[PDB]
């Protein structure tokens, strides 16, 4: 039973509950009955940036990086409806928590490429015919991935979307086509996707723990150049209640 | 001799070409370690995340700066007054990413400074001198101390100390101006009279002193060379310079006494800049400058402007943009 | 960066001229019978 | 410290310079369309 | 893109002798996430310098 | 072809009224009776097909709903411009004083 | 950084000690006159 | 260029410490 | 085909294609390679492969 | 220019009769102001939420009206939100929070008065540096 | 025309430095002794 | 209006719009000039002239 103080500079606080190697049952579903997740959890141990070939014809692969922006990468306090479907899946419907994170990380050789780490409004669902969640359950689904920066964000020359100057005023009688793209900030709002692995159950708390991977595109600087695709894996841990 | 012995003797021998001391044995190594990062990370070092809000900026020269608009960026705003040593981070790459150099560069160097201090009293007391230089020195080290410890200190973060850079500098004088109204500060406004003073009091004496040397030399040679390097005899008429300046204004506003005089040289832009980095060390903790804003008013109660209010002006502009993209809330509170 | 082609020969010469003028000058008073 | 014996003063007469000069910068001549090619 | 391509000189020749490793990550085979240790090549430039 | 979302959104009704599918909350301070209330329900049920669909927002009481029908004509809405609407600006904008 | 650590450490209490143990080994001693101050 | 030319002239100077401080011509008594 | 074998039989990559003064990287002359374009196999009206 | 009766001259109520302040009267209302409510309302803005101002235009729309003396008495007695909705006397000084809110305890009605006219008076001076905010300082 | 950007200093340099070698030889001659 | 009337009043000819160290002539900054390209008027939806 750890307190703040046992915790505060650790490193713990970034990092999701587990569960006992003994978890390995199954948390009945009573299909009369409605559920809720009280708490998702994710913890990201590896992000993964697409390389971009220069032939445009070659096998694109995932290369690692290096974590710069330190132990500030976990989406936590997330909770939202547990859905019982008629063909007996489950379909988890976030409502809300701390479910971002700004993450930067670095491609050898020094390219730093930030995301906004996100499930918002995830929607993940379940096989048919879940009675009850056990190891072979897993959550599949989609994600909205909103501009990294929002709308007041402001460039080192004070331009921006919602708010900034709309030209580049130290350049007073350059010609305005070349600077189009970064004179006109815009908004990107796209998908992503997420699996959710788990891999322990305790039935009678009604914990389950397990690993994820998630796909989504990177920042794109309001528009400025193309975003970069990342891969994130990690661990889960979610608090399953009837609601 | 023991070699512990032989080795106290020859790090306060006065015969090194530089004298070494107890002082010294700290110094020369943080120095040298500040000065090492110092050059590498001006040279080399990438973007610096200083707001703490993942905005990196570009400090060194391979990565977009000349010299004046280089600089070795303060640390992230979101390690605060932590102590961020390089065994603190991951990899040196977040260290980079995350001010690191600014620390350990600030660090080593306030220690190898005051060190460099003591060392001035140290050597006095070897060559049997009086021993206050170091106390003129104090000085500019206090300055350095306000702006890289103290002001940090009191913002709550090393983020908002001075950057180590020429447009930097600049930076930390105007936001500190918004924040503060510095120029409306009367320990600001006495360092300003410490340095303007200096300035007229060395062009002064340089000028009395060069205006009374005593003919030595003909006219094909630099007047220099009518001064011998340890000679026991004066190398200018006091007595002729003192004519000359009391008469300037009137008499008893200009020193017969050489002692007297190179006493005040040293006293008045000591003690200018003593109260420049008071000045610096209290704005720390936001006691600012004096607040004449809407002072003046008339029958009605319509404002009337003074000098002061357009002063405000200026400030809010320099407060209203100064890290545009680092406040949510109205209040810029540190 | 987009920097004046003509700085590098700027500083160069900058550089080069007086500090050259003052060698010339040191030498030659250093050569000069001691 | 002992004065080094094994010095030498130097000399270059003004025949010399002229001539150096003159190669130096007819070198410079024939090379500078190259340089800029 | 390899170094002959690039005008390099004196890289080729820390590879010949097995310097192959950036610091930051990257190696001339073209794999990521290599630690070369010190002897990277800025180890090796650091090491002529000093 | 590039363009500022939020500068084209001030060239319709946007521009014009407090737009119930986008606009920041203290907007609906410009009119009596808004602000709290009616201003936190019209922004949590949002977004609307018509103006009018403000008044089936569940749980109304009927003075909400006069004073909703007294303010319609100071109403619109648009298509839901996401520049607007997300990092929660509906409710904080960045704007004070 | 670990290691990096530890021999930070270790440097540092090096010159401590040798700036403490330097300022008592008889230092009012060490100066041209004057050299019985104890 | 730019930067090449800035570290150059920073050597430079660096170098002039060294030649400033440790061949100077040695002050002499008379 | 490797596109780095196809690359080495390219005479932009041969070292006795250059000139005394001109100067740099390779890369300078013909420019960054970027892909193979593939093999061009020549043919006339009547089906002939010609080299 | 000189604060003459006119100025001073201020809405008692909804109900088209005003109330003609002293200049006594008005200096008190500034003083009590900055007594107790300047730490958040320093120029008629309010600095926990720069939303809603102490203008004149701001107050008439409020729920009750509360560019009147009687209204902003009111309000110094029993808060609410801008709709008049909810009462706020647990976040907000008032006489009914006294006890929480111990600056309100030495306040009489004349007092609330004072401070209202100042509220009422102080924009008919400052124009719209009354509530602007640091743009008009 | 499209000339090597270097030509001008690189031309410029070639004559400066070792001209300049050659008149402080010079000059430091003519001011020895005799 | 002759062009060379219109080319007076514009502040790119305005010898106090320069930098200490923005070398070179006019022409280097906004361009060498081609033609004017005549009298703007901007009207609002009202249709009233605005300056
Ligand atoms: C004169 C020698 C000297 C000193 C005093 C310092 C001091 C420092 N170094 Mg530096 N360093 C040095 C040489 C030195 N360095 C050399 C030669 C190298 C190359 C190997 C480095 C490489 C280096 C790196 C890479 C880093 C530092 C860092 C630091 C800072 C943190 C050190 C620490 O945590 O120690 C703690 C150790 C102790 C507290 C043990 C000492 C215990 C003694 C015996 C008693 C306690 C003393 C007491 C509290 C005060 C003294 C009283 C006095 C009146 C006598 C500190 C400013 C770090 C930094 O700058 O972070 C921002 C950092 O990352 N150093
Ligand atoms: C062993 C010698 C050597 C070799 C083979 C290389 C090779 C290379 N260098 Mg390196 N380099 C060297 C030494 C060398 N370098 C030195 C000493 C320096 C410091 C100056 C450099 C600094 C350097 C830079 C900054 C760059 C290179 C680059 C390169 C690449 C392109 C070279 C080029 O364009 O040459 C061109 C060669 C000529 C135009 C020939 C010059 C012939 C001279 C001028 C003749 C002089 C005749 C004389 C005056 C007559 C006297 C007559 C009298 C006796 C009567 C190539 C891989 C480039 C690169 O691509 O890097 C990525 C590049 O940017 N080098
Ligand atoms: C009366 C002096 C004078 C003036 C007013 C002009 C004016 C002009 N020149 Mg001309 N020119 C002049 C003399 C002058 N020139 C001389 C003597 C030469 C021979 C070198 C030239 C060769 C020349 C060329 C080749 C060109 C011009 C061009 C021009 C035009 C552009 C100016 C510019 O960019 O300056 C820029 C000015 C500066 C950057 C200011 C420099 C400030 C110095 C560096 C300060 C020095 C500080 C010092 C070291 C401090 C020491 C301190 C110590 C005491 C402690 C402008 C109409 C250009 C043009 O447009 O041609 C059509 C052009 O291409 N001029
Ligand atoms: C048309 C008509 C009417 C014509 C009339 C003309 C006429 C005949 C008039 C006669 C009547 C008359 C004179 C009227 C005057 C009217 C009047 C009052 C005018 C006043 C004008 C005026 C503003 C005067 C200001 C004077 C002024 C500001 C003086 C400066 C004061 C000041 C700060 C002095 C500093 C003194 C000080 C302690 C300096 C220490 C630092 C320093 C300089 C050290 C240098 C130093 C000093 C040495 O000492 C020696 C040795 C050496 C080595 C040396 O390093
Ligand atoms: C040292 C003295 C201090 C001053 C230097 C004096 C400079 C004088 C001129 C010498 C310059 C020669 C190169 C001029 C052309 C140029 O601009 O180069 C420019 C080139 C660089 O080339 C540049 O590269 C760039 C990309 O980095 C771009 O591609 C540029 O377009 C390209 O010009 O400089 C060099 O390559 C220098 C190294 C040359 C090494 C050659 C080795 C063979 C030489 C043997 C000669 C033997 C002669 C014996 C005679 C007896
Ligand atoms: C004998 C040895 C000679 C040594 C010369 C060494 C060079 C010294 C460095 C001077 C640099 C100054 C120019 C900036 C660099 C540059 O690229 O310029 C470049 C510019 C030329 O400008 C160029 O012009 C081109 C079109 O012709 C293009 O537009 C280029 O883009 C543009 O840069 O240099 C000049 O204009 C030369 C004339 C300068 C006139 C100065 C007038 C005022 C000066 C008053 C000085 C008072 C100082 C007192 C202080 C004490
Ligand atoms: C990037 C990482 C690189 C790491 C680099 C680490 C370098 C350390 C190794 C250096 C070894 C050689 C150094 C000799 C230089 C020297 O000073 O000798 C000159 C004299 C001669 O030594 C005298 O030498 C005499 C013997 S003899 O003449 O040498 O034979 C002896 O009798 C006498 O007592 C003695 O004082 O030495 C001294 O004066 C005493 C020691 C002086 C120490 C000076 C260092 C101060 C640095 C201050 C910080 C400045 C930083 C910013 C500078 C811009
Ligand atoms: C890393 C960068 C290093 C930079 C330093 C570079 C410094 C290089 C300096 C070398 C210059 C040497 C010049 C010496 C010039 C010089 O001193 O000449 C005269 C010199 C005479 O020497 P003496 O033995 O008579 O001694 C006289 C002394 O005063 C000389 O020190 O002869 C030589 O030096 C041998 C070579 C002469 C060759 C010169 C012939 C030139 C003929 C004209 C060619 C052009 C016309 C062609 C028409 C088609
Ligand atoms: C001092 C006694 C005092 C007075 C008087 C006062 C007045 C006042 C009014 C009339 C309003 C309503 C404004 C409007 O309708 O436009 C109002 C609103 C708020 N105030 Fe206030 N206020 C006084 C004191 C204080 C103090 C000391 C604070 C800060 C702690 C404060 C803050 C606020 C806030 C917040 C509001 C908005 C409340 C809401 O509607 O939710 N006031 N005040
Ligand atoms: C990190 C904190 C460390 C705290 C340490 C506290 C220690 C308290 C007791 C210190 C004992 C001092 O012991 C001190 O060291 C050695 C012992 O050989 C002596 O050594 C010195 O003696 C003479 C004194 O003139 C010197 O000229 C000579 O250079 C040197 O040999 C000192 O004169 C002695 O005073
Ligand atoms: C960027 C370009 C750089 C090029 C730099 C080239 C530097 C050239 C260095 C030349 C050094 C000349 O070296 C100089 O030689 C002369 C003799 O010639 C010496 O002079 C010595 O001998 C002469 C004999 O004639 C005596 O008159 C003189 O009293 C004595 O000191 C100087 O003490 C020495 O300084
Ligand atoms: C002598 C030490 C010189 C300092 C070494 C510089 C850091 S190393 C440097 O880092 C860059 C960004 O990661 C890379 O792009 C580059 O390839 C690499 O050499
Ligand atoms: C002067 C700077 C000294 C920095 C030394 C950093 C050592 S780093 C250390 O070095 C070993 C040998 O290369 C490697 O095997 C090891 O993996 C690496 O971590
Ligand atoms: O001034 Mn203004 O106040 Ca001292 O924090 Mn708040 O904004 Mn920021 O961190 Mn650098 O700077
Ligand atoms: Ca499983
Ligand atoms: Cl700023
Ligand atoms: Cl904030
Ligand atoms: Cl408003």
């Amino acid at each position: 039973t750890l307190t703040y103080d046992d915790i505060v500079g650790t490193g713990l606080a970034n990092k999701c509950p587990t569960l006992d190697d003994t978890a390995r049952g199954a948390y009945p579903i009573d299909s009369s009955q409605t559920y809720r997740i009280a708490r998702l959890c994710l913890q990201p141990t590896t992000f993964l940036v697409k390389e971009e070939p220069k032939n445009k014809r070659q096998e694109a692969e995932f290369v690692p990086t290096k974590l710069v922006t330190r132990e500030t990468t976990s989406l936590d306090q997330i909770q939202g409806e547990l859905k019982v479907n008629s063909d007996g899946s489950l379909t988890f419907v976030e409502e809300d928590g701390i479910d971002f994170q700004p993450v930067t990380v670095q491609m050898a050789g020094g390219e730093r490429i930030p995301l906004l780490f996100t499930v918002k409004n995830l929607v993940a669902s379940t096989q048919p015919n879940v009675t009850s969640i056990t190891t072979s359950t897993d959550f599949k689904g989609e994600f909205n991935v909103p501009s990294y920066r929002t709308a007041n964000f402001l460039d080192p020359k004070g331009r921006g979307l919602a708010s900034g100057y709309d030209s580049a005023i130290a350049l007073p009688q350059a010609k305005e086509e070349e600077l189009a793209r970064a004179n006109v900030k815009r908004f990107s709002l796209t998908k992503g996707q997420i699996s959710l692995n788990v891999a322990k159950v305790d039935g009678r708390t009604g914990e389950i723990a397990g690993t994820f991977e998630s796909e989504q595109l990177s920042d794109d600087d309001m528009g400025a150049h193309e975003p970069h695709e990342v891969k994130i894996q990690g661990v889960f841990y979610a608090s399953i209640e009837p609601a | 001799a023991n070699l512990w012995e032989r080795f106290c003797n020859w790090v306060t021998s006065t015969d090194n070409r530089l004298y070494v001391g107890w002082f010294g044995v700290i110094m020369i190594p943080t120095l040298l370690a500040a000065t090492i990062c110092f050059v590498i990370a001006f040279i080399a070092a990438p973007p610096v995340d200083i707001d703490g809000i993942r905005e990196p900026v570009s400090g060194s020269l391979l990565y977009g700066n000349n010299i004046i608009t280089g600089a070795v960026v303060p640390s992230s705003n979101a390690i605060g007054l932590h102590f961020y040593p390089i065994w603190e981070a991951a990899s040196l790459d977040e260290w980079l990413y995350n001010g690191g150099p600014y620390q350990l560069i600030i660090f080593h160097f306030l220690l190898g400074a005051s060190c460099y201090m003591g060392r001035q009293w140290e050597l006095s007391y070897r060559l049997g001198m009086r021993p206050w230089i170091c106390v003129a020195y104090s000085a500019p080290l206090a300055s350095a101390f306000a702006v890289f410890l103290i002001y940090p200190i009191g913002q709550g973060s090393f983020s908002d100390g001075m950057p180590l850079g020429i447009s930097g500098t600049f930076n930390f004088m105007i936001v500190f101006q918004a924040e503060h109204n510095i120029l409306m500060h009367p320990f600001h406004q006495l360092g300003v009279a410490g340095v303007f003073g200096g300035a007229l009091f060395c062009a002064m004496h340089g000028s009395l002193v060069t205006s009374s040397l005593i003919r030595e030399t003909t006219e094909t040679e630099s007047a220099n060379y009518g001064y011998k390097f340890g000679q026991e005899e004066e190398t200018y008429n006091i007595v002729a310079a003192h004519g000359y300046f009391g008469r300037l204004i009137f008499q008893y506003a200009s020193f017969n006494n050489s002692r007297s005089l190179h006493f005040f040289l040293a006293a008045w832009p000591v003690v200018g800049v003593w109260f420049a980095a008071l000045g610096i060390s209290t704005m720390a903790f936001n006691l600012n400058g004096f607040n004449f804003n809407h002072s003046v008013i008339d029958a009605k109660g319509n404002v009337i402007n003074t000098w002061a209010d357009i002063i405000n002006r200026a400030n809010l502009g320099m407060e209203v943009m100064h890290e545009r993209n680092a406040h949510n809330f109205p209040l810029d509170l540190a | 960066m987009e920097v004046n082609q003509l700085g590098l020969i700027a500083t160069a010469l900058f550089v080069l001229v007086p500090s050259v003028f003052l060698i010339i000058l040191y030498v030659q008073t250093e050569s000069q019978q001691k | 410290m002992e004065p080094n014996p094994n010095r030498q003063p130097v000399e270059l007469n003004r025949t010399s310079l002229y001539l150096g000069l003159l190669l130096i910068l007819v070198l410079a001549l024939l090379f500078s369309s190259y340089f800029f090619n | 893109n390899p170094m002959w391509r690039q005008g390099m000189f004196v890289l080729p020749f820390m590879a010949r002798l097995g310097v192959t490793g950036s610091w930051s990550g990257w190696s001339i085979t073209g794999e990521t996430g290599i630690d070369p240790g010190f002897w990277s090549f800025e180890g090796v430039a650091l090491a002529h310098i000093v | 072809e590039l363009v500022n979302v939020v500068d084209e959104k001030l060239g319709t009704a946007y521009g014009e009224k407090i737009d119930l599918n986008n606009t920041n909350i203290a907007a609906f301070i410009q009119y009596r009776g808004l602000y709290p209330t009616l201003a936190k329900l019209i922004v949590k049920n949002a977004p609307y097909e018509s103006v009018e669909d403000v008044l089936n927002i569940p749980g109304l009481t009927e003075r909400q709903k006069q004073i909703l029908r007294e303010n319609l004509e100071h109403f619109t809405v648009t298509e839901v411009e996401t520049a607007l609407v997300e990092g929660g600006d509906r409710y904080n904008n960045g704007l004070y004083k | 950084m670990e290691t990096l650590k530890i021999t930070v450490y270790i440097v540092v209490t090096f010159f401590v000690l040798l700036f403490v143990f330097g300022f008592l080994s008889g230092d009012p001693a060490r100066n041209p006159k004057r050299k019985d101050l104890e | 260029m730019e930067t090449i030319t800035y570290v150059f002239i920073f050597a430079c100077i660096i170098a002039l410490f060294f030649f400033a401080i440790f061949f100077r011509e040695p002050p002499r008594i008379t | 085909i490797p596109e780095k074998l196809a690359f080495y039989d390219y005479i932009g990559n041969n070292p006795a294609k250059g000139g005394l003064f001109r100067t740099g990287p390779m890369n300078k002359g013909d420019g960054i390679a970027q892909a193979w374009k593939g093999h061009a196999v020549f043919r006339n009206k009547e089906g002939e492969e010609l080299f | 220019a000189e604060l003459t009766p006119e100025v001073l001259t201020v809405p008692l109520n909804s109900e088209g009769k005003t109330i003609t302040l002293t200049e006594k009267q008005y200096l008190e209302g500034k003083r009590l102001f900055q007594y107790a409510c300047a730490s958040c309302h320093v120029g008629g803005i309010t600095k926990t939420n720069p939303s809603l101002d102490l203008r004149t235009e701001t107050l008439a729309l409020a729920t009750p009206p509360r560019d009147n003396i009687e209204g902003l008495v009111d309000y110094m007695k029993n808060p609410t939100t801008y709709d008049g909705e909810q009462e706020i006397a647990e976040v907000h000084p008032s006489l009914r929070s006294a006890d929480i809110f111990p600056k309100m305890r030495n306040l009489t009605e004349k007092d609330l008065v004072a401070i209202a006219g100042h509220i009422l008076v102080e924009p008919k001076i400052l124009g719209d540096k009354w509530g602007g905010g640091k743009v008009y300082y």
